[PDB]
C-alpha cells in the first residue's frame, strides 16, 4: 500500500494505490483505499484492511451525529481526536494506519495516525509499505505554495513510485481534492497505467465440455398461492 | 492446527452477460482423512447466494446466523434481502468478533431485483469487503483458482457459456488441491430462474 | 529524542530536536516535541510517541477542568498529574517528561519524571536517548541564574552535541521560553547550530 | 421516599383478582373486534380497524394482523404499542428454536413462551401488564392447523373458532351458532365477515374497515401459504360473500 | 441515593384508561399545530414558530428536524421532549441500523424505534409518557414517499394528510377536501401553506413559518462529487425568502 | 398540601420544606461562632454542662480537616460529624492529585455540592447542622458558612445556633469598629466574650468553653486548639466583661 | 394529588414541579441582563449583600465556566453552584473528547437535556435556575442562550431575567425596534457595559453604586469579570454625559 | 475413549464401541459402556478426554429428557443432532472447552428412516451412512466403501462390523477389550450381548 | 404523626420522630450502671429474666481485652454494633499493632448509627450501650445513644429508672473517682449505684452481673456464685 497527503494553497490532497495483498496474492487489483469520514473530511488507510474501513466508519458515524447534534459541520481535529484516542484504547491491536485530510470552517488540515495512537502533523506525508519510494518523490519535488494542480501532479507521482517501486503496491491511482469553499472532488482511477494487454488466445470452451450428473430448477421463490 | 485448513474446501463466483454464476466443491475432511463427499457450501436467502469456505463449524453456524437474521430482515421490511445490503450485513456480523473471529472465507453472489444488475463480493475472516467486476474466489485452492479465472475469464459470457467457464475454473483447481474435490455444484444465476448442476470429477 | 529544561533569572526554557523515528527510518524530521498542557506549563516528551501524546492530552484536560475550579494551577500540581498517570500505569507505559513552568510567585521551576513514574525537582534537566552523551557537559557548563541569551546559547550548545552524537536525534532545535513577559518560540537549523 | 407513590401493579384484591390484570382486560374490550375460525383445510384471521379516516393510507396500514414466521401469524385486540414490543419478542423466539433445533417452531411453544412473559408482569417487577389480547393463527406437522388466545394474565386456551375485543360476547354466540367441524375455509371466510358485520358498531362494514388473511395448504402441493389480503381483495370478497 | 423509583407510574385505572398516556395527549392538544401532506413527487410537513419573545431569535429553534438525508420529523406539544426524542432518533438510526446494514433505515423502520423508546416511558419505571406527537416524513427506494404519526403511546398510523396540536380537527376536514392522488409537490406545498394561514393568528410569512420537504435528490446539498451512486439528499428545508415567493401566488 | 412530606418536593412557592424544617433543628443547638483575623480565622463554641458527671475538656467538638482547615457546627452533632467525614476524604483525595492542600474556598464548594446533593432526592434527608469552618491557604485567611441547602458564602464573622441573634450583633460591632482588622489574640479573646455573652439564651445549665485557631504568624498556617494558660486568660478576659 | 409531588402530567397536561421550580428562579430578587456588541457580548447582574458580616467578595451569581463560556445564574446558590460545577465538567470534557472549545450555544443544549431529563424522570428534582450562557463563539460571533428548568433553550439578541424581566425586556424591544439591527453597533466593550448599564437603570427607575452591580465580558478568546473598581470607571462616565 | 463406529442400514442404524478404559499405565477397566439413551429411539455414544465424555452425554440426555417431559413428544434425530451440535459450538470458544466427540444414531419415526449423524467437538456434523471418530475411521472406511449398500439388512450390517473390528484388532497397536454393540429402529434401542 | 413514617423525613419543629421512638426502646429496657475511678473502670448490669423457667438475658459483651460494652433495649441490635466494634478493635490491633483508644472507638460507633437516620429504607438501631476500657489515657466510660450522640463521662446509667442510680453517682462524684488500687470498693460502689434504681425486686445471685477492667486487669464479667460476694 501506498498513500500520500500533500497541502497547497487553498486546500489539500490525498492519493492511494489500487492493490490489495494476501501474502504475495493479489486479492483485488482495484482497490478503493480513500475512505470518507464526512463530506469534507476524508483519510487513507494501510494496514489491516477491515479495520481501516471499520475505524473509518465507526468514527465517520459519531461524527454526522456530532455535526448533527451541534449543527456545525464536522472538524478534521475531531476526526483525529476520535480516532486517536480510540486506537490508544485498543494498545496497538486495531491496525490502522490512516492519513487524515479535510477543510472545515478553520481551514484546510492535513495530519497522519499510527495504529498505537501516535499523530503527526505536517504539509505532506505517507504512509504504507511504500511510504519510503512516496517520501522520496516528496522531499525531491515539494516546496511550499504549491498549487491545486502542481499538489494532484506531486501526490500522483508519488503514488506512481510506489506503484512502480512497492512489490505492495500497483495497479491505479485514486485522488481526492479538498479545496476551501468548494465540494470535495473525489477523482476514482485518476490514472490507469496497468491495463493488462489482450491475450494470445481466447479460452471461451465449446457447450458440452463439461460432464454433468444432475441438473435441476433452484426455487428461489416464496411459497405460492392456490 | 491452522483453523482455515483442517476442512479443506473452495468457492469460486463469476459474472456474466444478465448473469451470475457461483460454485463450490463437496469434501469435508479431517486434515488427510476425507469425510464427507456431500458437504455443500452454497447457501441462499431469497435470491442471493452465499458461499462459505474454511472451518466447517463456523460455516454451519455462519448459515444459521444469516439465515436467522435474513428471516428477521424480511419479517421488518417486508421484502427479501438484496445483495449489496447482505454483503454489508456479512461484513458488520464478522466485524463484531474482531479478537475472535470465526475462520471462514465467505463468497457473495446475485442480481439486484430492481435494477437487474449481476453482483459478487468477498470477505476476509475479519469482515473485508472485495467487491471485483469480474470474478471472486476462496479456500484452501485460492491459488490455483486466481490462476484459473485469470486466463479463463473474459466479460459479458452468456449463461451456458459462463456455465462452461466456471465449471473448469473449478475442476482443474481442486485437481491441484489435496483437501479440495469429491465432488462440485455450480449455480447458473439470471432475473427469475437458477439452475443448479452437479459436476463428474475424480474422486481421490 | 534530546529535550532538556533549564531554569534561569527571568524564568524557564525548554529545548527539543525534532526527530520521531520508527527503526533506522526518519517517520518526521519536523516534529513538535515541546507540547502545552497550560499557557505557562509545558513539557518536553520522550519514550513512545502514542503514550506520552496521550498523557499529554489528559494532563492538559485536568488542568483546564483545574482551572476552572481553583485557578492557575502551580508547576508541582502539573508535574503531580503527570506523576499520578506515570507511576499508576507504570506496567503499560514507556513515557519521560520533562516539566517546566513559570509562576509569579516560584518563577521558573523544573520537575523530571523518568520511567518508573518518580518525581525530581531540579535546577535543569536532560532527558531522551540523546541526552546520554551530554551528561557531562552540561554539568561543567551549567550555572544557576544565567541570563536569556545565556540560556538560549546552553541548550542550543548542549543540543548540538546531542544530535551530533545521536542517531535517533536530529532536524531542526526547538525552543519554547516561558517568563513573566509571555511565551515565545524559537527555532535553529542546521546550517546554524552544525557549526558551533 | 419513593414508597408514597407506589402503585403495586402486582398485589391480589381480597377476592383473590389481579387489579391490574382486570382492569387491563377492560382496556381490550374497547378495542376493534378481531376474529379467528379454524376449518379443516385452512385458518381465518378477519380484524376490523378502529374508526378510521379517508385520509388514513390504508394499503401500507397495519394496526391488527401481523406475520410472526411464514407459518404463524396473530391477531391484536388492545395497544398496539404494546403488541409490537411482544410480537418482535417472538419473533426472535421462533428464530432462536430454529437455529437450536433446525426445525421450524411448533406453534403452542411459541405461544406459551409469550403467554409467560405476560405472566411475569403480574407477579414480579412492580411494572404495569401489557394490554393486549393475541390470536394466535398456525400450522405445524405435529397438530396441524391451530387457533389460541392469550390475555394480560398469561394465561392462554385453545379453540376452534374465537374472537377477542369488542362484543366478543355477541360474536362467540353466533359463532356457536353456524360452526360445524367438518367446514371449510371458503366457508369460514364468510362466517367471519358475516359475525363482523353482525356485531360492528358501525352504520356499515366496508374494504376500509377491514384487516383479513388466510392460512391454507391451498399453496401448491404438500406446504402451507399465508396471504395478508389487499385493499381491493378485501373489496373483491366484500361482494362475493354479498355484503356489500 | 440510587432511583429507588422501580415501579410504573403508567398503570391502568379501573375503567381501563392508562391515565399518563391521556394526560399526554391533552399536553398534546395545547401545542401548536403541524402538518404533513403527500404527493406523488415528495412529501411537505410544516408548523409555526411560535417565538416566545421577539428578543429571541427563532432561527435558533428548529421543529422541523432532520433525522436522516432523506428522513425529517415535526412535533406537536413539549419542546424539550421532542429535542431529545431528536438525539435519540438520529442515534438509533445509525447504531440500529447503518452501522449494520450500511445504509439509512426506510421511513417505517426508524418510526417503529422511535416508537418503541415512547413505548418504554409508557410501561418503564419511575418514568412518565413523552407529551408529543410526531409526524415523520420520508422517502426511501422500494417503499417511495411516506407519511407517519407517533403518539405519547407508542402508536403510530400512515397517512396521505394529517394535522396535529391545537386546530387539527379543523385542518384535517380542510385536508379532506383538497387532497387527491394526482398531488404535484408544488400543489402540496400550496395546500399546507393555505391550510396553515387558519391556525395562525398574527404573522404569516416565512420568519414565522417552518416548512421542509422531502422532493427530488439534491446533489448540490451532498458537499462532494465524483460517486455517481451517491445523489444527495431528498429532504430540504425551505428559506424564507422560498416561503414568501409561494405566498403571493396564494 | 403534602408537600412539605417529601424532600426534594418544590411547593407552590418554590420551596423545599424538608430543607427549612432542617434549619429548626440547628436553630435548637448550642452557640457555634467564627471570627476572621488579620492574618487567620477563631472558631468558638458553647458546651452546655448535662451533669456534673460530664468528665471536663474530653467531649471535644471543633475538629480538623488536613491540617489547616477547621469545622465547627450546631444542631445533630452526628451529621456534622458525618459532613467532617466527608470533607476529610473531599481534601485527601484534591491534595493526593494536586499535591497541594486544598484552598478553603475550593474545599468549601466540595461541603456545598455534596449537602446539596441531599436536597436532589426524597431517598435521603437534608443535613440538620450549619457548619463555620476555614483556614489559611496561599491567598490568606477564609471563613466560611454552610446551611442545610448546601447555600454557604464567605463572611468576615459567623455565627449559629440558639445564641445566634446575640452573637451576630456582637460580631457586627467589631466589624465596625476594626475596619483596620483584629489579631488573632485579640479575636480569641472576643471570642470568649461571645460565647459568654451568647450563653444568655442558654442561661439554665452551666456551660464549657472551647476555642481553636488557625493563623499565619501565631500557628504557622496550621489548626490548634487554644490550651492552659491562654484559655484561662480568655476566660478571665470574658467572665470581666459580663460582670 | 401525588401529580404535584412528581414530575409526571396533570389531568391538564401540566408539570407542577417543573412551574414551581420557575418560582424559585426568583428567590433571590435578583434581575439580570444580557447584550451582544459588534465584538463582545455583555452580561450585567444585581449584587445584594444584606448582611455586613459577610464577605462581599465571595458572593456571587457570575461564573467563570471556561475560557470563552460564561455563566449567569438566577436562582438559589447551592442550585447554581451545582448547575456550575456540571457545565464546567462538561465544556473540559467537549475539549477532550472532540478538539476543539465547547461552543456557547452547543453547552446550553447539554444542559438543557440534563434539564428535560429532570423533568421526565421521577427520582430527579429539577434545580431551580435559569442559566444564560454568554459568548464570542468562533463560527456565530456574539452569543446568548438561556436555559430554563422545563429544558427549554434558545439563542437571543438580547435578554433579560429575574422578578423585573419584563420591565427590561420592552426597555430593551423598544430600543431595537428603533435601530432595526441585531446588536449594539459599538467598537469597544467599554461602552457596551455602558449601555448595558444605562438600559438597566432606566427600566427599574433605580441608580446604582459600585458595589451594587456585578458584571461579566465575553470577547474573541476569553470571558472575564469586572472588579469593583472597573464597574466605578463605568458609572463615571455614565454620569458625565 | 478410544473406538466409536457407526453404520446406518436399510431399517436401523447399528453403534459399535470400545470397553477399555486405560489410565496411563494400566487397563483400569474392560466392560466400559461409551453411551447414553437420550430418547427411545436415539442413541449417542462418544469418545475424547477423560470425565468430558460423561459429563457432556448427561448433559445433553437431561436436556432431551427434559424436553420429552414438557412437550410430550420425541425430537426427531435431526432437531437432537442440530442441539447436540449447537452445544458443541458454542463450546469450542469457550474457557475450557469439552473435548468430546459424539455419534448420533437415531430411527425418525415420522419418516420411518434411520439416520446417522457424526460430530467432532468442534460442532461438525455431517449425516453418513457409515461414520467414525478418531483413527478408527482409517482403518475400517475401505471395507465400508467395499462392502455397503444402502438396501442391507440388520443382520448384513453386523457381520460388516465384524470385519470392521477384526481388522481394528489386527492393525492397531492399542488393545481396546471388544466392543458393545447396540442396534436402533424403530422398536427403539437393544444390545446385542453376544459380540 | 404524619412526619414518622421513616427516618428520612423531618417534623416542622426539626426533629426526627424514628430516631426519638427508637430511644424509646432503651427505656424499656434493663437498669445498666457505668463509673470509673483512675486506675479501674466497672460495668453493674441487672438482668432481666421472662419468667422464673427462664435465664436472665445477659447484658455485658467482652469487645476486646482493654474494652467491652452493657446494653439496653433491642439486644440484636447491641450485637450488630457489639460485633462491629470487636471489628475495629481488631482491625487496629492487626493493622497498626495498636489497642484501640475508647475515645475513636466512641467515633466509630455514632458514624455507623448516623447512616441508618438519614437514608430511606433502613431505620435507627433500638439499642443503647455503656463501653467502659483501659488504653494509653487510663480508664474511661462512655455512653452511646442511637441517634448517633456518644459522651465520655465519670458515670452514668441507662434503662428504666436509670434516674435514681445517676443522682447517687452525681452526690458520689468526689467519692469514687478517688478509689484507685482498690476494685472491690469500686464495684461496691457501684453495685450501691445501681441499687437506687431497684423497686419490688432486689440483687440476687443470678440477677447481678459485674465486669470490670483496669491497670492490671483484663476486661472480666462475673455472674453466679462469683458476685454473691457483693450482694
Ligand atoms: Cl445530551
Ligand atoms: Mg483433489
Ligand atoms: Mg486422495
Ligand atoms: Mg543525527
Ligand atoms: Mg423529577
Amino acid at each position: 500500500t501506498t498513500i500520500v497527503g500533500v497541502k497547497f494553497n487553498n486546500g489539500v490532497v490525498i492519493a492511494a494505490d489500487t492493490r490489495s495483498t494476501q501474502g504475495p496474492i493479489v486479492a483485488d487489483k482495484n482497490c478503493a483505499k480513500l475512505h470518507r469520514i464526512s463530506p469534507k473530511i476524508w483519510c487513507a488507510g494501510a494496514g489491516t484492511a477491515a479495520d481501516t474501513e471499520a475505524v473509518t466508519q465507526l468514527i465517520g458515524s459519531n461524527i454526522e451525529l456530532h455535526s448533527l447534534y451541534t449543527s456545525r459541520e464536522p472538524r478534521v481535529v475531531s476526526a483525529l481526536q476520535m480516532l486517536k484516542q480510540h486506537l490508544f484504547k485498543y494498545q496497538g491491536h486495531i491496525g490502522a494506519y490512516l492519513i487524515v485530510a479535510g477543510v472545515d470552517p478553520t481551514g484546510s488540515h492535513l495530519f497522519s495516525i499510527h495504529a498505537n495512537g501516535s499523530t503527526d502533523v505536517g504539509y505532506y506525508l505517507s504512509l504504507g509499505s511504500g511510504s519510503l519510494a512516496a517520501m522520496a518523490v516528496l522531499e525531491s519535488h515539494w516546496k511550499q505554495d504549491l498549487t491545486k494542480e502542481e499538489a494532484i501532479k506531486l501526490a500522483s507521482d508519488a503514488i506512481q513510485a510506489g506503484i512502480w517501486n512497492d512489490l505492495g503496491s500497483g495497479s491505479n491511482v485514486d485522488v481526492c481534492v479538498m479545496e476551501i469553499g468548494k465540494d470535495a472532488e473525489y477523482l476514482r482511477n485518476y490514472l490507469t497505467p496497468n491495463v493488462r494487454e489482450e491475450k494470445q488466445k481466447s479460452y471461451k470452451f465449446p457447450r458440452g465440455t463439461t460432464a454433468v450428473l444432475k441438473e435441476s430448477i433452484v426455487n428461489i421463490c416464496d411459497i405460492q398461492e392456490e | 492446527s491452522d483453523p482455515s485448513s483442517i476442512n479443506g474446501g473452495i468457492v469460486v463466483a463469476m459474472t456474466g452477460k444478465d448473469c451470475v454464476a457461483i460454485a463450490c466443491d463437496l469434501r469435508l475432511g479431517s486434515q488427510s482423512l476425507g469425510v464427507s463427499n456431500k458437504f455443500e457450501k452454497i447457501f441462499h436467502y431469497g435470491h442471493v447466494f452465499l458461499g462459505i469456505t474454511g472451518l466447517a463449524t463456523d460455516v454451519t453456524t455462519l448459515n444459521e446466523m444469516f439465515r436467522y437474521k435474513t428471516n428477521l430482515y424480511k419479517l421488518k421490511e417486508e421484502r427479501a434481502i438484496e445483495p449489496e445490503t447482505f454483503t454489508q450485513l456479512v461484513s458488520s456480523s464478522l466485524y463484531e468478533r474482531r479478537f475472535g473471529p470465526y475462520f471462514v472465507g465467505p463468497v457473495v453472489a446475485g442480481i439486484n431485483s430492481k435494477s437487474g444488475k449481476p453482483f459478487i463480493a468477498g470477505f476476509d475472516l475479519i469482515g473485508c469487503i472485495d467487491e471485483a467486476k469480474d470474478f471472486i474466489v476462496s479456500g484452501t485452492a485460492s491459488d490455483q483458482l486466481f490462476g484459473m479465472c485469470e486466463s479463463l475469464y473474459e466479460p459479458n459470457l452468456e449463461p451456458e457459456d459462463l456455465f462452461e467457464t466456471i465449471s473448469q475454473a473449478l475442476l482443474n483447481a481442486a485437481d491441484r488441491d489435496a483437501l479440495s474435490g469429491w465432488g462440485a455444484v455450480v449455480y447458473i444465476i439470471k432475473k427469475d430462474e437458477v439452475v443448479k448442476r452437479y459436476l463428474k470429477m475424480r474422486q481421490d | 529524542t534530546s529535550i532538556m529544561a533549564v531554569t534561569f533569572k527571568d524564568g524557564v526554557i525548554l529545548g527539543a530536536d525534532s526527530r520521531t523515528t520508527t527503526g533506522a527510518y526518519i517517520a518526521n524530521r519536523v516534529t513538535d516535541k515541546l507540547t502545552r498542557v497550560h499557557d505557562k506549563i509545558w513539557c518536553c516528551r520522550s519514550g513512545s510517541a502514542a503514550d506520552t501524546q496521550a498523557i499529554a492530552d489528559i494532563v492538559q484536560y485536568h488542568l483546564e477542568l483545574y482551572t476552572s475550579q481553583y485557578g492557575t494551577p502551580s508547576t508541582e500540581t502539573a508535574a503531580s498529574v503527570f506523576k499520578e498517570l506515570c507511576y499508576e500505569n507504570k506496567d503499560n507505559l514507556t513515557a519521560g517528561i520533562i516539566v517546566a513552568g513559570y509562576d509569579d510567585k516560584n518563577k521558573g521551576e523544573v520537575y523530571t519524571i523518568p520511567l518508573g513514574g518518580s518525581v525530581h525537582k531540579l535546577p535543569y534537566a536532560i532527558a531522551g536517548s540523546g541526552s546520554t552523551f551530554i551528561y557531562g557537559y552540561c554539568d561543567k557548563n551549567f550555572r544557576e541564574n544565567m541570563s536569556k541569551e545565556e540560556t538560549v546559547d546552553f541548550i542550543k550548545h548542549s543540543l548540538s552535541q546531542a544530535i551530533k552524537w545521536d542517531g535517533s536525534s536530529g532536524g531542526v532545535i526547538r525552543m519554547v521560553v516561558l517568563t513573566a513577559a509571555g511565551v515565545e518560540r524559537l527555532i535553529f537549523y542546521p546550517d546554524e547550530y552544525e557549526q558551533l | 421516599g419513593s414508597r408514597r407513590y407506589d402503585s403495586r401493579t402486582t398485589i391480589f384484591s381480597p377476592e383473590g383478582r389481579l387489579y391490574q390484570v382486570e382492569y387491563a382486560l377492560e382496556s381490550i374490550s374497547h378495542a376493534g373486534t378481531a376474529i379467528g375460525i379454524m376449518a379443516s383445510d385452512g385458518i381465518v384471521l378477519a380484524a376490523e380497524r378502529k374508526v378510521t379516516s379517508t385520509l388514513l393510507e390504508q394499503d401500507t396500514s397495519t394496526e391488527k394482523l401481523y406475520k410472526l414466521n411464514d407459518k404463524i401469524a396473530v391477531a391484536v385486540a388492545g395497544l398496539t404499542a404494546d403488541a409490537e414490543i411482544l410480537i418482535n419478542t417472538a419473533r426472535i423466539h421462533a428464530q432462536n428454536y430454529l437455529k437450536t433445533y433446525n426445525e421450524d417452531i411448533p406453534v403452542e411453544i411459541l405461544v406459551r413462551r409469550l403467554s409467560d412473559i405476560k405472566q411475569g408482569y403480574t407477579q414480579h417487577g412492580g411494572l404495569r401488564p401489557f394490554g393486549v389480547s393475541f390470536i394466535y393463527a398456525g400450522y405445524d406437522d405435529r397438530y396441524g392447523y391451530q387457533l389460541y388466545t392469550s390475555n394480560p394474565s398469561g394465561n392462554y386456551t385453545g379453540w376452534k373458532a374465537i374472537s377477542v375485543g369488542a362484543n366478543t360476547s355477541a360474536a362467540q354466540t353466533l359463532l356457536q351458532m353456524d360452526y360445524k367441524d367438518d367446514m371449510k375455509v371458503d366457508d369460514a371466510i364468510e362466517l367471519a365477515l358475516k359475525t363482523l358485520s353482525k356485531t360492528t358498531d358501525s352504520s356499515a362494514l366496508t374494504y376500509d374497515r377491514l384487516e383479513f388473511a388466510t392460512i391454507r395448504k391451498g399453496a401448491n402441493d404438500g406446504e402451507v401459504y399465508q396471504k395478508i389480503f389487499k385493499p381491493q381483495e378485501i373489496k373483491d370478497i366484500l361482494v362475493k360473500t354479498g355484503i356489500t | 441515593m440510587t432511583d429507588r423509583y422501580s415501579f410504573s407510574l403508567t398503570t391502568f385505572s379501573p375503567s381501563g384508561k392508562l391515565g399518563q398516556i391521556d394526560y399526554a395527549l391533552t399536553a398534546v392538544k395545547q401545542g401548536v399545530t403541524s402538518l404533513g401532506i403527500k404527493a406523488t413527487n415528495g412529501v411537505v410537513i410544516a408548523t409555526e414558530k411560535k417565538s416566545s419573545s421577539p428578543l429571541a431569535m427563532s432561527e435558533t429553534l428548529s421543529k422541523v428536524s432532520l433525522l436522516t438525508p432523506d428522513i425529517g420529523a415535526v412535533y406537536s406539544g413539549m419542546g424539550p421532549d421532542y429535542r431529545v426524542l431528536v438525539d435519540k432518533s438520529r442515534k438509533v438510526a445509525h447504531t440500529s441500523y447503518k452501522r449494520i446494514y450500511g445504509e439509512y433505515p426506510p421511513t417505517k423502520l426508524l418510526v417503529s424505534e422511535v416508537a418503541k423508546i415512547m413505548q418504554e416511558a409508557t410501561q418503564s419505571g419511575g418514568v412518565r409518557p413523552f407529551g408529543v406527537s410526531l409526524l415523520i416524513a420520508g422517502h426511501d427506494e422500494f417503499n417511495g414517499f411516506s407519511l407517519y404519526q407517533v403518539d405519547p403511546s407508542g402508536s403510530y398510523f400512515p397517512w396521505k394528510a394529517t394535522a396535529i396540536g391545537k386546530g387539527s380537527v379543523a385542518a384535517k376536514t380542510f385536508l379532506e377536501k383538497r387532497w387527491n392522488d394526482e398531488l404535484e409537490l408544488e400543489d402540496a406545498i400550496h395546500i399546507a401553506l393555505l391550510t396553515l394561514k387558519e391556525s395562525v393568528e398574527g404573522e404569516f410569512n416565512g420568519d414565522t413559518i417552518e416548512l421542509a420537504i422531502i422532493g427530488d435528490e439534491n446533489p448540490d446539498l451532498l458537499g462532494y462529487t465524483g460517486i455517481p451512486t451517491d445523489k444527495g439528499p431528498r429532504f430540504r428545508k425551505l428559506t424564507s425568502q422560498e416561503i414568501n415567493d409561494r405566498l403571493e401566488a396564494l | 398540601t403534602g408537600y412539605d412530606l417529601s424532600n426534594s418536593v418544590f411547593s407552590p412557592d418554590g420551596r423545599n420544606f424538608q430543607v427549612e424544617y432542617a434549619v429548626k433543628a440547628v436553630e435548637n443547638g448550642t452557640t457555634s461562632i467564627g471570627i476572621k483575623c488579620n492574618d487567620g480565622v477563631v472558631f468558638a463554641v458553647e458546651k452546655l454542662i448535662t451533669s456534673k458527671l460530664l468528665v471536663p475538656q474530653k467531649n471535644v467538638k471543633i475538629q480538623v480537616v488536613d491540617r489547616h482547615i477547621g469545622c465547627v457546627y450546631s444542631g445533630l452533632i452526628p451529621d456534622g460529624r458525618h459532613l467532617v467525614n466527608r470533607g476529610r476524604e473531599e481534601a485527601a483525595s484534591f491534595k493526593k492529585l494536586y499535591k497541594t492542600p486544598i484552598p478553603i474556598p475550593a474545599f468549601a464548594d466540595r461541603l456545598g455540592q455534596y449537602v446539596q446533593a441531599h436536597t436532589l432526592y426524597n431517598s435521603v434527608r437534608p443535613f440538620g447542622v450549619s457548619t463555620i469552618f476555614g483556614g489559611v491557604d496561599k491567598n490568606g485567611a477564609h471563613l466560611y458558612m454552610l446551611e442545610p441547602s448546601g447555600s454557604y458564602w464567605g463572611y468576615k464573622g459567623a455565627a449559629t445556633g440558639k445564641g445566634r441573634q446575640s452573637a451576630k450583633a456582637e460580631l457586627e460591632k467589631l466589624v465596625d469598629h476594626h475596619p483596620e482588622g483584629l489579631s488573632a489574640r485579640e479575636a480569641v479573646k472576643q471570642a470568649a466574650k461571645i460565647i459568654y455573652l451568647a450563653h444568655e439564651d442558654n442561661k439554665e445549665k452551666d456551660f464549657e468553653l472551647e476555642i481553636s485557631w488557625c493563623s499565619l504568624s501565631e500557628t504557622n498556617g496550621l489548626h490548634k486548639f487554644v490550651k492552659g494558660d491562654l484559655l484561662q486568660e480568655a476566660i478571665d478576659f470574658a467572665q470581666k466583661e459580663i460582670n | 394529588g401525588y401529580d404535584r409531588h412528581i414530575t409526571i402530567f396533570s389531568p391538564e397536561g401540566r408539570l407542577y414541579q417543573v412551574e414551581y421550580a420557575f418560582k424559585a428562579t426568583n428567590q433571590t430578587n435578583i434581575n439580570s441582563l444580557a447584550v451582544r456588541g459588534k465584538d463582545c457580548t455583555v452580561v450585567i447582574s444585581q449584587k445584594k449583600v444584606p448582611d455586613k458580616l459577610l464577605d462581599p467578595t465571595t458572593v456571587s451569581y457570575i461564573f467563570c465556566i471556561s475560557r470563552t463560556i460564561g455563566m449567569v445564574v438566577n436562582g438559589p446558590i447551592p442550585d447554581a453552584r451545582n448547575a456550575a460545577l456540571r457545565a464546567k465538567a462538561e465544556a473540559a470534557e467537549f475539549r477532550y473528547k472532540y478538539g476543539y472549545d465547547m461552543p456557547c450555544d452547543v453547552l446550553a443544549k447539554r444542559m438543557a437535556n440534563l434539564s428535560q431529563i429532570y423533568t421526565q424522570r421521577a427520582y430527579m428534582r429539577p434545580l431551580g435556575v435559569i442559566l444564560t450562557f454568554v459568548s464570542v463563539d468562533e463560527e456565530l460571533g456574539p452569543s446568548i442562550y438561556k436555559t430554563d428548568p422545563a429544558g427549554y433553550y434558545v439563542g437571543y439578541k438580547a435578554t433579560a431575567t429575574g422578578p423585573k424581566q419584563q420591565e427590561i425586556t420592552t426597555n430593551l424591544e423598544n430600543h431595537f425596534k428603533k435601530s432595526k439591527i441585531d446588536h449594539i453597533n459599538e467598537e469597544s466593550w467599554e461602552k457596551v457595559v455602558e449601555f448595558a448599564i444605562t438600559h438597566m437603570i432606566d427600566a427599574l427607575g433605580t441608580e446604582f453604586s459600585k458595589n451594587d452591580l456585578e458584571v461579566g465580558v465575553a470577547t474573541k478568546d476569553k470571558f472575564f469579570t469586572l472588579s469593583a473598581e472597573n464597574i466605578e470607571e463605568r458609572l463615571v462616565a455614565i454620569a458625565e454625559q | 475413549m478410544d473406538i466409536i463406529l457407526g453404520i446406518r442400514v436399510q431399517d436401523s442404524v447399528i453403534l459399535a464401541s470400545s470397553k477399555a478404559v486405560t489410565r496411563g499405565i494400566s487397563v483400569l477397566k474392560d466392560s466400559d459402556d461409551k453411551t447414553r439413551q437420550l430418547s427411545p429411539h436415539t442413541l449417542m455414544s462418544f469418545a475424547g478426554e477423560a470425565g468430558d465424555t460423561v459429563q457432556f452425554a448427561e448433559y445433553i440426555q437431561a436436556n432431551i429428557q427434559l424436553y420429552s417431559i414438557r412437550e410430550d413428544y420425541e425430537l426427531s434425530p435431526q432437531a437432537v443432532s442440530s442441539f447436540v451440535r449447537q452445544e458443541l459450538a458454542k463450546s469450542i470458544r469457550s474457557r475450557r472447552p469439552y473435548q468430546v466427540n459424539v455419534l448420533i444414531g437415531g430411527y425418525d419415526k415420522k419418516k420411518n428412516k434411520p439416520e446417522l449423524y457424526q460430530i467432532d467437538y468442534l460442532g461438525t456434523k455431517v449425516e453418513l451412512p457409515y461414520g467414525a471418530h478418531g483413527y478408527s475411521g482409517f482403518y475400517t472406511f475401505s471395507l465400508l466403501d467395499h462392502h455397503y449398500r444402502p438396501d442391507m439388512t440388520t443382520e448384513e450390517g453386523l457381520d460388516l462390523l465384524k470385519l470392521c473390528v477384526q481388522e481394528l484388532e489386527k492393525r492397531m497397536p492399542m488393545d481396546f477389550k471388544g466392543v458393545i454393540v447396540k442396534i436402533v429402529d424403530k422398536d427403539g434401542i437393544r444390545q446385542v450381548d453376544d459380540f | 404523626n404524619n412526619y414518622d413514617g421513616d427516618t428520612v423525613t423531618f417534623s416542622p419543629t426539626g426533629r426526627l420522630f424514628q430516631v426519638e421512638y427508637a430511644l424509646e426502646a432503651i427505656k424499656q429496657g434493663s437498669v445498666t450502671v457505668g463509673l470509673r475511678s483512675n486506675t479501674h473502670a466497672v460495668l453493674v448490669a441487672l438482668k432481666r429474666n421472662a419468667d422464673e423457667l427462664s435465664s436472665y438475658q445477659k447484658k455485658i459483651i467482652k469487645c476486646d481485652e482493654h474494652m467491652g460494652l452493657s446494653l439496653a433495649g433491642l439486644a440484636p441490635d447491641a450485637r450488630v454494633l457489639s460485633n462491629y466494634l470487636r471489628q475495629q478493635c481488631n482491625y487496629s490491633s492487626l493493622v497498626f499493632n495498636r489497642k484501640l483508644a475508647v475515645e475513636r472507638a466512641g467515633h466509630l460507633l455514632c458514624d455507623k448509627a448516623q447512616k441508618n437516620t438519614q437514608s430511606y429504607g433502613g431505620r435507627p438501631y433500638g439499642v443503647g450501650l455503656l463501653i467502659i476500657g483501659y488504653d494509653k489515657s487510663g480508664a474511661h466510660l462512655l455512653e452511646f445513644q442511637p441517634s448517633g450522640n456518644v459522651t465520655e463521662l465519670y458515670g452514668t446509667a441507662i434503662g428504666a429508672r436509670s434516674q435514681g442510680a445517676k443522682t447517687y453517682l452525681e452526690r458520689t462524684l468526689d467519692t469514687f473517682i478517688k478509689i484507685d488500687g482498690n476494685p472491690d470498693e469500686l464495684i461496691k460502689a457501684g453495685v450501691e449505684a445501681i441499687s437506687q434504681s431497684l423497686r419490688d425486686e432486689s440483687l440476687t445471685v443470678d440477677n447481678l452481673s459485674i465486669a470490670i477492667v483496669g491497670k492490671d486487669t483484663p476486661f472480666t464479667i462475673y455472674d453466679g456464685e462469683a458476685v454473691a460476694k457483693y450482694i
